RNA sequence: CUUAAUUGCGAUAACGAACGAGACCUUAACCUACUAAAUAGUGGUGCUAGCAUUUGCUGGUUAUCCACUUCUUAGAGGGACUAUCGGUUUCAAGCCGAUGGAAGUUUGAGGCAAUAACAGGUCUGUGAUGCCCUUAGACGUUCUGGGCCGCACGCGCGCUACACUGACGGAGCCAGCGAGUCUAACCUUGGCCGAGAGGUCUUGGUAAUCUUGUGAAACUCCGUCGUGCUGGGGAUAGAGCAUUGUAAUUAUUGCUCUUCAACGAGGAAUUCCUAGUAAGCGCAAGUCAUCAGCUUGCGUUGAUUACGUCCCUGCCCUUUGUACACA
């Protein structure tokens, strides 16, 4: 890491996992492989955000919102619900203890568990209301790679808000529960719930 | 006199003035390091620039940072953009042009307004609410 | 920095101060579930008898709980001036008294009855089932008493 | 007494000066003019003056007992 | 800046629309060290209708 | 949305018929060009005007100019 | 269960009951050169691989 | 390399310095720490018990040597929170300054701070020594 | 309130059985195990955390994740 | 066919012009250039120290001085133009992406915002006052106080927790729009005592200066409690220490102390809204004697979801009907 000693005592520990690999608060960001079709670009994992904060300027463009980090979309959907419908610092620190549980359980890359937690968690086909005869019956349609990531982190936060609501269960505990139940299909997260019936219709109405 | 390239950094409505002279390389804010600014998580967010390059070019310059007014979080992006624009200024005043060339190319290949300018600021609140376009709940009757 | 276990003489719903005091909670805010023994007035009793704000309820000595009795009911005796009471400056001759559990209920309906015998809006309209502390209810009032 | 100076000068062509014409026009109607003859005269007065836009909206009744709007404007009158 | 914000229409009905007839006072300054001739000349000549100057003699 | 008004449109087309032997295909220079030949009052419109001829003339030499 | 992943290649106008759908023509990577016409839901551009749960299907304008 | 004072560990420093007020026995108290809550807005009491009286005194000396001088009027606004009166909105109403006065007024009888001329309370030379003395012990746990 | 609001030494024993070999072991997680409340479970994992068993990677109010003794 | 738009091109029995729009006025952005500024501030230096005591790390004397104009101030100027290229359309206005840039949705954005229609609002700001009533026994007015502040039932305007993304404790302790006395009591600091408030002793400011770096809440640090009409909300009620004021009840509020209300996620329904936007939040103010939960804004912290269509609503426009014109 090439020795650095001057006036202000910069801990060589912080300079270690920083002045070399600018990953997370000590989380290997490098490597990672695509386990599904496309998702590239609409799913970052190439911009090593050390913290959960950034100068968010992506909603000012249609697809530049997709080129936005996938880890940032998580704390964006976490910084809401009346009391905290704003203020990012809150969800930011509690989001640290979440991927730290995943650090002890299966370790891997914290960002690798979130990749499977968007591949088979983002609704393949969302149901919309279309006409036919007698009344108006709903019908789903193929969803794009961007609406799989978008609609995913949206339901992922609904099952985590009702998980830390009326339940002694803490935030980082329910946020880890959300990423872990999103291992590859546990049928426990509120997210998979609504998606399961989107496939129910994306079958008997194809 | 003392050779210091005085610069600055701010956002929304805050104040920060950073200096980059020829000294023993430090980062004291009125006499405190950037490694104690808090809020713990935003502390690692302000080191980020000194990570993709390394505090190796910061082992030969005295940084004099100071912040007042605005907001606590608004000062976060303030202190970092004041010393980032201050170092690139020492590479145009006491360093060569091709060195400062791949320096700013390492900031725009990540882009976080370190040297650029943020043009976002509060709008003209309307005569009906607390925000801009915001209009009172018009339930008609 | 010290784990607290001690013994096992914890009694569910223990009685003291002439009331069915509730348990399964910290001694400090446990006594605050009674009408008379104040939230911060019960707080005074804890510290002014030798009890920490880190401790809980389930042990201690019956000796400490006894001085706790003579302190809340007798303010002019044990350090409890007049500002700490809800009936300060008394109402007889420059002294003071506080309502403790089975004392608030009594002075409550009894002091308002002597003011209703002098014929005043205060207790007479509280007797009619209406407002008394001065306010506007031309809009609200859809449930009533 | 001794620190007050009360001057007086001339009026800069009340033709293009709407404020000074409104003065004598104030009593021109309180003198005994009319409606279509009264307002059409004060306007053609600013025409010989060489003005760009002249508007004079007359709001009142015209022997119809109905007070509507009458456009006594002509030229280049903008609103911006 | 002294901005008197009043309700748009002067009667009390209509919809929700607020006005702000604004007017600001400009304040410049000329720090010098001159006599009384060119100084008492600044308060007598070179005056525009509705203009004043804040001159304070000596520095204590 | 960006599509300049009529006032400026008519003005610049006349400059092409009385300045063709000159007129540069650059705007940063054609800026001060329109400043001396014509009389304007707007700083904002000033820019839209000069940026108009740089635009027109560039695609003018496309051959057939029915305009 | 046969899952198909078809990459968008052309757009044919945005339809929608309220205006939230588009008539999109794709081409699955699974044996390319076969362009099957379908419909999308959210933000769409050419070269985007889809997750349609069907091989042979097609619908016209949505109302 | 050396050190200053603003380069100290935030809250673990203010906790070890309050324990010093009680130790030397140079605090001088007429008796009122337990009954008040240092604010006309504060509702609930501490989960610490033995403190917040000496914790209050240590914090004032901090923003005295880092700037010019301070009193208790600036502290009534500096330590003035928002009091929620039920559904009735909050308010930045000045807390209580009875503590604040006898706080550094007793630290005057000893020689921790001094009386600044014209206004506020300045820090004396015997105070600078004692203040950067506790900074040394909290840094003997650091570098 | 019902089960895990008091102390009674007995609980502390079956808990010394929850802390070790446990991947995810924190204050309020062992409180869900029906045993002890998040009140005394606090000073408990602050007298057994200094022993090494539980490894602290977090440390603020409420949330604080611990690893097994490895 | 395009645009925030009759913006306009393009198209042609029309030609070319006028207003609205745009432009423009107005604010903040980018302004290491200018007047330069200690009524804003940054640095070195005479002079005193803490800690270095071997580079120095940092406060202090609005004259110890000198220097900058960066931070800040604000007048004169400068800038930006889909402009650079490729696809797409008749090789149109334009569109779009990538660009650097302060900025590619007027740049965000307010004030103006055609003609007309209303039998819109106000006779209650109008000493504008048509028509009318009233003047010794007044509908002008004054004194006491109510009534304006009196509520089975209610629309609508905000708010509140309901909990654990939460309740409390000290602590890390950050603003901008601000706003302030003459024959006087307006901003009032430094202050001693005091539960808040205040008594009492004073100077400073007539204002980038004194007040006062709005030292605010928000949020972070390490803890206390543990989903219980509980310590969640402090209901409700009562003795009590004081400000305004002739006088405080039906009381104006601060606050000390005691008690502890529906509410377990809000009924069919339904408002604002496409980025520093939503929402959370306070300050000074407008208010104004005290009293504001209202509103101006402003700072402060800061999402998600389409970029399309006319489905439901509001409006616009031809093809067209007419036996309707107080429509």
């Amino acid at each position: 890491f090439t020795p650095v000693v001057l006036a202000t005592p910069i801990p060589e520990e912080v300079q270690q996992a920083q002045t070399e690999i600018k990953l997370f608060n000590k989380w290997s960001f490098e490597e990672v492989e695509v386990k599904d079709a496309s998702l590239v670009d609409y799913v970052q994992v190439r911009q090593p955000i050390f913290v959960a904060h950034t100068a968010g300027r992506y909603a000012n463009k249609r697809f530049r919102k997709a080129q936005c980090p996938i880890i940032e979309r998580l704390t964006n959907s976490l910084m809401m619900n009346g009391r905290n419908n704003g203020k990012k610092l809150k969800a930011v620190r509690i989001i640290k203890h979440t991927l730290d549980i995943i650090n002890v359980l299966t370790d891997q890359n914290p960002i690798q568990v979130v990749v499977d937690a968007i591949t088979n968690t983002g609704p393949r086909e969302d149901t919309t209301r279309v006409g036919g005869g007698g009344a108006a019956r709903r019908q789903a349609v193929d969803v794009s790679p961007l609406r799989r990531v978008n609609q995913a982190i949206a339901l992922l936060t609904i099952g985590a808000r009702e998980a830390a609501f009326r339940n002694i269960k803490t935030i980082a505990e329910t946020l880890a529960e959300e990423l872990i139940n999103a291992a590859k299909g546990s049928s426990t997260s509120y997210a998979i719930k609504k998606k399961d019936e989107l496939e129910r219709v994306a079958k008997s109405n194809r | 006199a003392v050779p210091s390239v005085q610069t600055f950094g701010k956002k929304k409505s805050a104040t920060a003035v950073a200096h980059v002279k020829a000294g023993k390389g430090l980062i004291k804010v009125n006499g405190s390091p950037i490694t104690l600014v808090e809020p713990e998580i935003l502390r690692f967010k302000v080191y980020e620039p000194l990570l993709l390059v390394g505090l190796d070019k910061f082992s030969n310059i005295d940084i004099r940072v100071r912040v007042t007014g605005g907001g606590h979080v608004s000062q976060v992006y303030a202190i970092r953009q004041a010393i980032a624009k201050g170092l690139v200024a020492y590479h145009q005043k006491y360093v060569d042009e091709q060195s400062k060339n791949e320096l700013k190319k390492a900031f725009t290949s990540y882009d976080r307004t370190l040297l650029i300018a943020d043009s976002r600021r509060p709008e003209p609140k309307k005569f009906g609410g607390k925000g801009a376009r915001s209009r009172f709940q018009k339930s008609y009757r | 920095s010290l784990v607290v276990q001690e013994q096992g003489s914890f009694q569910h719903i223990l009685r003291l101060l002439n009331t069915n005091v509730d348990g399964n909670i910290k001694i400090v805010y446990a006594l605050t579930t009674i009408k008379g023994v104040g939230r911060r007035y019960s707080n005074l009793v804890c510290k002014k008898a030798d009890v920490d704000l880190h401790k809980r309820a389930g042990e201690l000595t019956q000796e400490e709980l006894e001085r706790i009795v003579q302190i809340m009911q007798n303010p002019t005796h044990y350090k409890i001036p007049a500002w700490f009471l809800n009936r300060q400056n008394d109402i007889t001759d420059g002294k003071d008294y506080h309502t403790l559990a089975n004392n608030v209920e009594s002075k409550l309906r009894d002091d308002l009855e002597r003011l209703k015998k002098i014929r005043a809006h205060r207790g007479i309209r509280h007797f009619w089932g209406l407002r008394v502390r001065g306010q506007h209810t031309k809009t609200t009032g859809r449930r009533r008493a | 007494p001794g620190t007050i100076v009360l001057y007086a000068e001339r009026v800069q062509d009340r033709g293009l000066s709407a404020v000074a014409q409104a003065e004598s026009m104030k009593f021109k109607l309180l003198n005994g003019l009319a409606i279509r003859r009264a307002a059409y005269g004060v306007v053609r007065y600013v025409m010989e003056s060489g003005a760009k836009g002249c508007e004079v909206v007359v709001s009142g009744k015209l022997r119809a007992a109905r007070a509507k709007a009458m456009k006594f404007a002509d030229g280049f009158l903008i609103h911006s | 800046v002294l901005k008197i914000s009043t309700r748009k229409t002067p009667n009390g009905e209509g919809s929700k629309t607020w006005e702000t007839y604004e007017m600001r006072i400009h304040k410049r300054y000329i720090d010098l060290e001159a006599p009384v001739q060119i100084v008492k000349r600044i308060t007598q000549i070179t005056i525009e209708p509705g203009v004043d100057v804040e001159v304070v003699v000596a520095s204590n | 949305g960006r599509v300049r008004t009529k006032t400026v449109k008519r003005a610049s087309k006349a400059l092409i018929e009385r300045y063709y032997p000159k007129l540069t295909l650059d705007f940063q220079t054609n800026k001060r060009l329109c400043d001396e030949i014509a009389t304007i009052q707007s700083k904002r419109l000033r820019n839209k005007i000069a940026g108009y001829t740089t635009h027109l003339m560039k695609r003018i030499q496309k051959g057939p100019v029915r305009g | 269960t046969p899952v198909t992943l078809a990459k968008v290649i052309k757009v044919l106008g945005r339809t929608g009951s309220r205006g939230g759908v588009t008539q999109v023509r794709v081409e699955f990577l699974e044996d390319t050169s076969r362009t099957i016409v379908r419909n999308v839901k959210g933000p769409v551009r050419e070269n985007d691989i889809l997750v349609l749960m069907e091989s042979e299907r097609e619908a016209r304008r949505l109302r | 390399p050396g050190v200053s004072v603003r380069d100290v560990a935030a809250q673990d420093f203010i906790n070890a310095y309050a324990s010093f007020l009680q130790r030397q026995g140079k605090l001088e108290v007429p008796g009122y720490v337990d009954i008040v809550k240092t604010s006309s807005g504060n509702e609930m009491p501490p989960q610490d018990a033995e403190g917040w009286f000496y914790k209050r005194a240590a914090s004032v000396a901090r923003h005295i040597y880092m700037r010019k001088q301070v009193g208790v009027g600036k502290l009534n606004k500096l330590y003035g929170g928002a009091k929620s009166r039920g559904v009735r909105p909050y308010k930045h109403i000045d807390a209580s300054g009875s503590i604040n006065r006898k706080v550094l007024q007793a630290l005057e009888k000893i020689g921790i701070v001094e009386i600044s001329p014209k206004g506020g309370r300045r820090i004396s030379e015997n105070g600078q020594r004692d203040l950067d003395r506790i900074a040394a012990q909290t840094l003997e746990e650091d570098e | 309130a019902q089960h895990a609001v008091i102390l009674d030494q007995e609980k502390y024993d079956r808990i010394l059985k929850e802390v070790p070999t446990y991947r995810y072991v924190s204050v309020s997680v062992l409180v869900d195990r029906l045993k002890i409340g998040g009140s005394l479970a606090r000073i408990a994992l602050r007298h057994l955390e200094k022993e090494g068993i539980i490894k602290p990677i977090s440390k603020h109010s409420k949330q604080a994740i611990y690893t097994r003794a490895t």
